């Protein structure tokens, strides 16, 4: 689950690195996906496996 | 159960500790050995070893064969100090293994052990598995001939 | 990052870079020293005062009491908030700050306050058996510990020979050992401990 | 000695004088007292005809 406040995913994002987790579904208000997109992307998830 | 601390449960400690009289068992065996060289020795290595693999020797795997052909346990407990079996007529005692073979605190001792008049008196040995005496020991000579007369 | 902060009466301790962000993949040691008799009082200043949710790892700033390593651990803090002040006489609070890969934070600011180890280093040189009764004469019954401290010459990596080792009073280690530690000396990495009849060269 | 082997006192499977009579042997090997007799038998005729 996203933490309700702060839209930061970068402890939630580096959890699901960790767990070399290569498929994700979302579900939020668009403005909360792309807002996360850019996380990932600093987060360097960007990368051609994930889908 | 609360907020705070969580699940008491009473069974953590039983009340009734389960026990049962009779089930699968070894009979495991003592044997009393001493730290002589090319006999029973600390194995080599540099880790740490435990239980009876911390030892060596000619002795323990000859001990291995016995298990291995009527079927044991390893409980190589040494003898507190270094001391062949042998009785103090003052003390009437038999401080060394013959004390593990006398008050069953142990079991046959395989380890260099003499089978000598009275140790039979007192405990009951197998026949020898490997015969002993006694020989000179000496330098051979070398060639320093006395060269006085060495023609 | 070594910021030597040896012999005050109180000073500055702090992460690298303490208000920008602390950078990334930085293990860092930093000891604070007391004089005998003394008490050690660590004052800690946070940048940010919230409260989270949850406690991780990746980016951990424990504190330990006496010999890095040796020193029991006392607790390992994370996140933002501010740990408590730590009061104890145990005169050596030796503090490490590590760092993930990534994810970094406000860092953090702290102040520190005051009210069987000898040093051998160079190019080579024996650590001399049992040599306690010249540096710290310890009494022969209680239970004696000690560490050593080598710094070889300037980029020099180090190999050490044992030339005698008999560790007599047990072929495990539950009471006696011998042990060598990599990096800096810590509890962190644990190069290799020795405890049996022969001690290989490392 | 290639091999090495001795002898023995056959006794049934009960027999109430192997036990004494290993005690026996061992102490009459205490005094060599078996040493002398089987020289007698042997170094007797051992060397009176040393060539
Ligand atoms: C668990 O129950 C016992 C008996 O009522 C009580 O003495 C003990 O304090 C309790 N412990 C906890 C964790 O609540």
């Amino acid at each position: 689950q996203l933490p309700a406040d702060t839209k930061d995913a970068k402890p939630l994002l580096k959890e699901m690195k960790r767990g070399k987790e290569f498929h994700v579904i979302f579900d939020c208000s668009h403005e909360m996906a792309a807002g996360i997109l850019k996380q990932a992307l600093a987060m360097g998830m960007m990368t051609e496996y994930y889908h | 159960w609360d907020p705070a601390s969580g699940l008491n449960m009473t069974e953590s400690q039983k009340g009734k500790p389960a026990n049962i009289t009779d089930s699968l068992s070894n009979r495991s065996l003592i044997v009393t050995t001493i730290l002589e060289e090319p006999y029973v020795l600390f194995k080599k290595s540099d880790k740490p070893l435990y239980g009876n693999d911390r030892f060596e020797g000619y002795c323990i795997d000859l001990l291995r064969e016995l298990s291995t052909i009527l079927g044991f346990t390893y409980e190589i407990r040494l003898v507190e100090d270094g001391k062949y079996g042998a009785q103090d007529d003052v003390n009437g005692q038999w401080n060394g293994m013959v004390r593990e073979l006398i008050d069953h605190k142990a079991d046959l001792a395989v380890a260099p052990l003499a089978i000598t008049y009275v140790r039979e008196k007192v405990i009951d040995f197998s026949k020898p598995f490997m015969t002993l005496g006694i020989s000179i020991l000496y330098r051979k000579p070398n060639g320093t001939n006395p060269g006085v007369f060495s023609f | 990052c070594g910021i030597w902060v040896r012999t005050s009466n109180g000073g500055h301790f702090a992460s690298p870079n303490y208000p920008d962000s602390y950078p990334p993949n930085k293990e860092c040691i930093y000891i604070l020293e007391a004089a005998p008799r003394q008490r050690i009082e660590l004052t800690f200043d946070e940048r940010y005062y919230i409260e989270p949710s949850f406690e991780c790892r990746f980016d951990h700033l424990e504190v330990r009491d006496g010999p890095f390593g040796f020193s029991p651990l006392i607790d390992r803090y994370c996140g933002m908030k501010s740990p408590a002040l730590i009061r104890s006489t145990g005169r050596f609070m030796w503090i490490k700050f590590s760092s993930d890969e990534e994810l970094e934070g406000l860092g953090f600011r702290a102040k520190y306050s005051f009210i069987c180890q000898f040093e051998l280093s160079g190019a080579d040189g024996i650590v001399r058996s049992s040599q306690v009764e010249q540096e710290e004469k310890t009494k022969p019954g209680q239970a004696v510990d000690c560490i050593w401290t080598i710094k070889a010459t300037p980029k020099a990596k180090i190999y050490l020979r044992f030339l005698d080792y008999q560790m007599e009073h047990s072929n495990e280690c539950k009471r006696n050992f011998v042990a060598v530690y990599d990096g800096s000396s810590a509890i962190e990495n644990l190069k290799a401990k020795f405890c049996s009849t022969v001690a290989n060269d490392v | 000695l290639i091999d090495s082997k001795g002898y023995g006192v056959g006794t049934p499977m009960g027999s109430p004088y192997r036990d004494k009579i290993t005690i026996a042997i061992l102490q009459l090997q205490e005094e060599g007292k078996l040493h002398m007799m089987k020289e007698k038998w042997w170094r007797g005729n051992g060397c009176p005809e040393e060539e």
